[PDB]
Order: C-alpha cells, then structure tokens, then sequence
C-alpha cells in the first residue's frame, strides 16, 4: 500500500502489478534497496543547504 | 510575509527574487534547475524589464553569495488573464546557468498523482519571500518563510469574494495574523516530505493580507506539471 506510510519510499511511490515501486526526482538515483533516493551531486534539489 | 520567521542561513535555497531595472525586488520565483525559474504570470506585466536574483537573504547589501541572472525567455501561460487570475504561472529560462551553493539550490518537482495524494494532503506547506510584512507596509528587506496550513477547499470557496478555480488552492489561517502578501507573489510554496522540499504552489493573490476570514491563494503546481515539463525543454 502506497497508502501505508508511503510504501517506505523516500520520494515518489507507484503501485504497479499490485505492489510498490519507488522512484526519485531528477538528480537522485534509486538506492540498492529500491526505496531510498541517493543525491547525484552536491546541492540536490529539495535539500536545505549546509555548506 | 506577515508573521512567520526569518529565513536562516541555507534554509530557503530555492527562493528567487525578480528585481526591476532599479534593482528593487517586486516578485518571487522558484529555482527549478540551473536554467529555469518558476514564477507567477501576473508578475510579468509588473515590469518593463527584469532580472532574477539568487542567494540573497538581505537586499540592503551584498554578502558575496548573491548572483544576478538575465532572462533569456519568458514563457507566460497564454491562458492567463487578470480578470480571473486563473492560470497564474510562468517559467523563465535564464541566459546563464545558476551556480548551486549555500542558499542557492532548486526545489524538487514532484509527480502529479503522488504530490496530490501525498504532498497536498500534508498538514502544512511553506511559503517564503521578501514581500511586505503588513498589508500597508513596504518591501521587506529580509527573506522570510511561513508555515501555512493547507485549507479545506469548500471552506476556501465560502471565504472568497472571487472564483477559486481548479488551478488554485487555499493555504493559511482563518484569523491568525500570518500570510503571504504583495511582493511575495511568484514566490515558492513548498511542501516537505521526509526532509525534502517539493514545489507545490506559486504565491498568487489574496484580498489583503492576513485578513480574518480570508486565506492566501496559490497556483496549484500539480495542475501544470506537464505544461512546466514542456516549458523547460524549450
Ligand atoms: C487587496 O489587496 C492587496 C492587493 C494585492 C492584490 O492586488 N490582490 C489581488 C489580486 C487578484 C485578485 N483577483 C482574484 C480573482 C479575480 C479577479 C481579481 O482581481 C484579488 C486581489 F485581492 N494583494 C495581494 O496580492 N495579497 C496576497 C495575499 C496572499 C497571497 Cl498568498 C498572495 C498575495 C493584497
Ligand atoms: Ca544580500
């Protein structure tokens, strides 16, 4: 269920073949566990900056 | 912005400021990528010529992080009309690429359905800008931000003396003295999800500011993702 805490996805969540498929915004790659979204470079979109 | 708090260092990196040839700010905008800025259509008629400023938090000076970028193309939604203020959205292609850094980074564009079922359903959104701090005040000199609650759609129509279209959405407080204002127009309305901020609205209009029984009216970004995606390829 994408309805349950977002199917444990970091960002986008879809329900294909009656399951769960995570994806990310441009600039991020889908992590190995297929849930987390890893930033492609410094200053990824959507993150407040620290440096 | 009326109420809210000051944008601390690195807090609102996607904020963009449209400045007139006199270098005075007049509208907000949101950084989408190194070349594109998202703003309000009604902000266009508001200036003969204009540039975009990024990395600024205090207009009274230059701390070194600020950067000016000239506009190469102004993509105004053709269906926008001041009579209804419907389709209040515009995309700007900059002449030179933005350099991401402290206080300078784009907000994320979400996917339609996901944003509508997950972002728009959130408890609150965040609006920011250098706009007036009061209805009859002056252009604020400090970048501000404000957590604005998403408002019931019906409760939104019952309070508007104007037509609220599907391309619009209410955010704000019924009586608490906080809201966006003039000058914040075109600015970002972002929603946070697991510490990632997605652009959800464009500051559009309001009958005054922070008025009891009134809300802030924002352009629904989800209703224009396709149009935005098409605008960024050319
Ligand atoms: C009285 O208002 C001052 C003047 C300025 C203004 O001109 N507002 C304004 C614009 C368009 C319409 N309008 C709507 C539908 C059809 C026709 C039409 O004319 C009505 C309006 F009142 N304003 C403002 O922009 N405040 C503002 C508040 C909250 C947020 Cl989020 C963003 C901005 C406050
Ligand atoms: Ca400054």
């Amino acid at each position: 269920l994408c309805s349950l805490d977002n199917g444990d996805c970091d960002q986008f969540c879809h329900e294909e073949q009656n399951s769960v498929v995570c994806s990310c915004a441009r600039g991020y790659t889908l992590a190995d566990n297929g849930k987390a979204c890893i930033p492609t470079g410094p200053y990824p979109c959507g993150k407040q900056t620290l440096e | 912005i009326v109420g809210g708090q000051e944008c601390k260092d690195g807090e609102c990196p996607w904020q963009a400021l449209l400045i007139n040839e006199e270098n005075e700010g007049f509208c907000g905008g949101t950084i989408l990528s190194e070349f594109y800025i998202l703003t309000a259509a009604h902000c266009l008629y508001q200036a003969k010529r204009f540039k975009v400023r990024v990395g600024d938090r205090n207009t009274e000076q230059e701390e070194g992080g600020e950067a000016v970028h000239e506009v190469e193309v102004v993509i105004k939604h053709n269906r926008f009309t001041k009579e209804t203020y419907d389709f209040d959205i515009a995309v700007l292609r900059l002449k030179t690429p933005i350099t991401f850094r402290m206080n300078v980074a784009p907000a994320c564009l979400p996917e339609r359905d996901w944003a509508e079922s997950t972002l728009m359903t959130q408890k609150t959104g965040i609006v920011s800008g250098f706009g007036r701090t009061h209805e009859k005040g002056r252009q604020s000199t400090r970048l501000k931000m404000l957590e604005v609650p998403y408002v019931d759609r019906n409760s939104c129509k019952l309070s508007s003396s104007f037509i609220i279209t599907q391309n619009m959405f209410c955010a704000g407080y019924d009586t608490k003295q906080e809201d966006a204002c003039q000058g914040d127009s075109g600015g970002p309305h972002v929603t946070r999800f697991k510490d990632t901020y997605f652009v959800t609205g464009i500051v559009s209009w309001g009958e005054g500011c922070a008025r009891k029984g009134k809300y802030g009216i924002y352009t629904k970004v989800t209703a224009f993702l396709k149009w935005i995606d098409r605008s960024m390829k050319t």
